[PDB]
RNA sequence: GAACUCGCUGUGAAGAUGCAGUGUACCCGCGGCAAGACGGAAA
RNA sequence: GUGAAGAGGGAAACAACCCAGACCGCCAGCUAAGGUCCCAAAGUCAUGGUUAAGUGGGAAACGCGGAAGAUGUAACGGGGCUAAACCAUGCACCGAAGCUGCGGCAGCGACGCUUAUGCGUUGUUGGGUAGGGGAGCGUUCUGUAAGCCUGCGAAGGUGUGCUGUGAGGCAUGCUGGAGGUAUCAGAAGUGCGAAUGCUGACAUAAGUAACGAUAAAGCGGGUGAAAAGCCC
RNA sequence: CCCGGCGAGGGGAGUGAAAAAGAACCUGAAACCGUGUACGUACAAGCAGUGGGAGCACGCUUAGGCGUGUGACUGCGUACC
């Protein structure tokens, strides 16, 4: 902190107006290593319980021939899902391309597969690629 | 009914005038101001005016029945004070509410 | 229920005349004192005063106990930079005086002390003016 | 002479008690002008026992 | 079930924050004495 | 994240000051001396709860030894009385009789002096 | 025409229609109870007691109300020591409300 | 630090306005001595 | 052994003198030391004796003498006690937080049902410095949370009542006029009473010094509501 | 519009939902200075509190001795680090 070390102790003092703190925190990352085993035995473990608890949903295939936001939506609620997060594996345009309008909707891949995402959504929708994909990527 | 007449930022200290208010709380508003007006307060000035400017105000917008003014509450505060070195001036607040009854 | 307290304006309190001639000093003293502290009374709460109006008589006739007349002396000091009684002045001029400060260390010291002390109504001379309130001479 | 402890409001209070003004209550009314005026004073209108003043 | 998952008993511990009161135990000197 | 603690300070010295109420002056106004007057409070409290039994054991005392003058019998003699007569009424039982009705309290100790030799 | 008894250990002079505090009892509300330990009955001609436990005397007792007593704050501090607790506390209470004595 | 701030005897970190006993004193201001005043200072 | 690190009762006031180790509460009792004339609660109790001097109620060696206590009684705590002093014995009473009577709270050993236990209980512990261990309350933010309350009233301040063994929590009147946020997990710039600690405000001595070279001021008129310090 | 000194300031009316937003301008506790209300005190001594507690006014149960505001009086009691 600027200021003067002169003797009026010192200006730049913790009990004093204007003064540094004498614990000031640092600028370090907070992240922490997770071993891949942890990693596995986690997803292992949540997908085994969704299914027992009947939240979990497998289908032959989602998708809309067109990116049409109102198709999805009545598509949506034929299957009376509100908040459901897709999971899929190869990216289709049509299907990416209107992902982020709907903010309880979202489609994502095997491949980047987030834990928080999977707790946090009311239910998952599978595709018979993608569950093979993904017992294949736990294994 | 009742009107009331507060002086805000008075130039003067808020005890003497506060000596001044004491001699003339309870007393009826006829013989009041002929006693303050024959005191030898400086701060009695002040109290008069107010007085007098409250009385006006309660006659022009209310029955005046000057002979039947009677006050009930008054009090001097101490108000706005600003420091500076050669030390604070002392502010005060004169409120006076004089009803009828 | 609560303890029972009695209340200042509800307590009865009589006359009582005392002759202290030819009695010991200590002993009606202490009697004395009890009798105006209430205890005596059941009724008795140390925060009012429960007890009786006491008039004593005939105090120049006090039977002095043992060689005390001329031994036994109180010094009492103005508050200066003290003052000299012998016994038997004092008993000459006013055995009242005497009985009051005698009574007044048998009370409690305090205000309420003061009060109880005010109800003593000494007299060196056996006839008294109070017999306008009927009160009940007890020889004791 | 020099302060040790620190007076609360009662010692103020106390000795401020006798500090207090009093009314004059001597007010007299002048016989001709018939207006109220300090006793051995003189009335603004310029008149005092009745008679003439100066009356500036 | 959204979020409802808690540690186990035992394996996370608030630890001692020494020097708050006299509640809390040590509270003064630090635990080094004087 | 700083935190402020005007909340939790002013909760305390409101608490603190709702107890302390009328204690001439400085000590019901100003929270540094206000502390020790309700701690000091709270202990002579306490202590005075502890010694009340014996204050109103004596004043129980104190009315029965009365009584028992007026009825004419020494305290300690009307106590043994009734003690070796087997009886087991409390001393607050027996101020209550003598203050409030005389005549049981008269026939209580008639009969402890029946009972008595 | 008031009656002497003690339920949980304290003596207690009660007379007739009065309500008094007892100590918290394992007592319904709803069922009466009875009190056969006397020690003193007053009446015109007091009955006297040659031993304790008399017999002739029976009370009847119907709690009404369930409660705690006043809260009281008991802290416990030494001077210069560093040592200070304070806690609050309460005592359950019961009312009765008396009828009828046997004389 | 706050005082509803008296004198003696005894106790007291050892000469106590605040502890125990005793005694004095209606409440409150004004001009002086400074005997106290552990505030400076004075071997 | 006590203080260290234990409160209480008695000795006038006490930490080393005597009794006695405080879980809390109840207008109950019984005791230890210590007392039974008042102050101040209990025997002015009973029996065998000394005291003439207030020695008691301060004093060694030596045969009532030896033997003086001081700001004011001041070496019974004050009175006074010729026993209300003292030596011996007897029965009693007062007497603490010590014990018992009743109610309640938390832990620790032992068991019969029983399980991620509550009972029947059986005994005990609960004074505490340094220190150690265990169990909890309050606040910011993050996901919960595009849920919930909210201009029919949120926070913040303020008064009341209730509740918990506790830090606290709950509902409510009032200025207030825009946000707050259940439960569950994650980090503190996390809880203030002192360090001649710092910043802003204020009481204080008090309406008390003093108004600063002891060259000295006035009278009539004018302006100004108000003139002896302005102008003539 | 009025008082006030053509000052300052205040009052009424009006604008403004609120002026309880008036330019010394969001919300406005405490330290500090008061008014009105109920209580106590001018013969009583000491960490100024506590326990008991008659009295003095109010809401109450529409008395049933309940609480709130103060405490005449007394036992006890030498602050914090």
């Amino acid at each position: 902190v600027t200021g003067s070390g002169k003797k009026p102790g010192s200006i730049k003092s913790p009990i004093w107006r204007s003064g540094g703190v004498t614990f000031a925190a640092r600028p370090q990352d907070h992240s922490q290593k997770v071993n891949k085993k942890m990693y596995r035995g986690a997803l292992k473990s949540i997908l085994s319980e969704l299914v027992r608890q009947d939240r979990l949903i497998v289908v032959e295939k989602f998708s809309v021939e067109a990116p049409k936001t109102k198709l999805l939506a009545q598509k949506l609620k034929d299957m009376a899902l509100e908040d459901v997060l897709i999971i899929t594996g190869e990216l289709d345009e049509n299907l990416f391309l209107a992902a982020r309008n709907l903010h309880k909707v979202d489609v994502r891949d095997a491949t980047g597969i987030d834990p928080v995402s999977l707790i946090a959504f009311d239910k998952v929708v599978m595709t018979a690629d993608a569950v093979k994909q993904v017992e294949e990527m736990l294994a | 009914m009742e009107t009331i007449a507060k002086h805000r930022h008075a130039r003067s200290s808020a005890q003497k005038v506060r000596l001044v208010a004491d001699l003339i709380r309870g007393k009826k508003v006829s013989q009041a101001l002929d006693i303050l007006t024959y005191t030898n307060k400086k701060a009695a000035v002040l109290v008069k005016k107010v007085l007098e400017s409250a009385i006006a105000n309660a006659e022009h917008n209310d029955g005046a029945d000057i002979d039947d003014l009677k006050v009930t509450k008054i009090f001097v505060d101490e108000g706005p004070s600003m420091k500076r070195i050669m030390i604070l001036k002392r502010t005060s607040h004169i409120t006076v509410v004089v009803s009828d009854r | 229920m609560k303890t029972f307290t009695a209340k200042p304006e509800t307590v009865k309190r009589d006359w009582y005349v005392v002759d202290a001639t030819g009695k010991t000093l200590g002993r009606l003293a202490t009697e004395l004192a009890r009798r105006l502290r209430g205890k005596h009374k059941a009724e008795y709460t140390p925060h009012v005063d429960t007890g009786d109006y006491i008039i004593v008589l005939n105090a120049d006739k006090v039977a002095v106990t043992g060689n005390k007349r001329t031994d036994k002396v109180y010094y009492h000091h103005t508050g200066h930079i003290i003052k000299q009684a012998t016994f038997e002045e004092m008993i000459a001029r006013r055995p009242e005086r005497v009985i009051e400060i005698a009574v007044k260390g048998m009370l409690p010291k305090g205000p309420l002390g003061r009060a109880m002390f005010r109800k003593l109504k000494v007299y060196a001379g056996n006839e008294h003016n109070h017999a306008a309130q009927q009160p009940q001479v007890l020889d004791i | 002479a020099v302060q040790q402890n620190k007076p609360t409001r009662s010692k103020r209070g106390m000795r401020r008690s006798h500090d207090a003004l009093t009314a004059v209550t001597s007010l007299s009314v002048d016989k001709t002008s018939g207006e109220k005026h300090l006793r051995h004073h003189i009335t603004a209108d310029g008149y005092y026992r009745g008679r003439k003043v100066i009356a500036k | 079930r959204l979020n409802t998952l808690s540690p186990a008993e035992g394996s996370k511990k608030a630890g001692k924050r020494l020097g708050r009161g006299i509640g809390s135990g040590l509270g003064k000197t630090g635990g080094r004495g004087h | 994240a700083r935190v402020k603690r005007g909340v939790i300070a002013r909760a305390r010295h409101k608490k603190i000051l709702k107890q302390a109420k009328g204690y001439y002056g400085a000590r019901s106004r100003v929270y540094r001396v206000a502390f020790q007057a309700v701690i000091k409070a709270g202990q002579y409290a306490y202590r005075d709860r502890r010694q009340r039994k014996r204050q109103f054991r004596q004043l129980w005392i104190a009315r029965i030894n009365a009584a028992a003058r007026q009825n004419g019998i020494s305290y300690s003699k009307f106590i043994n009385g009734l003690k070796k007569a087997s009886v087991e009424i409390d001393r607050k039982i027996l101020a209550d009789i003598a203050v409030f009705d005389k005549v049981a309290f008269t026939a209580l100790v008639e009969k402890a002096k029946a009972a008595l030799a | 025409m008031y009656a002497v008894f003690q339920s949980g250990g304290k003596q207690h002079r009660v007379s007739e229609g009065q309500t008094v505090r007892l100590e918290k009892l394992d007592i319904a509300t709803g069922e009466t109870v009875e009190f056969a330990e006397v020690l003193m009955i007053a009446n015109g001609e007091e009955v006297k007691i040659g031993v304790p436990f008399v017999d002739g005397g029976v009370i009847k007792a119907e709690v009404v109300a369930h409660g705690r007593g006043e809260k009281v704050k008991i802290v416990k501090f030494r001077r210069r020591k560093h040592y200070r607790k304070q806690q609050g506390h309460r005592q359950w209470f019961t009312d009765v409300k008396i009828t009828g004595i046997s004389a």
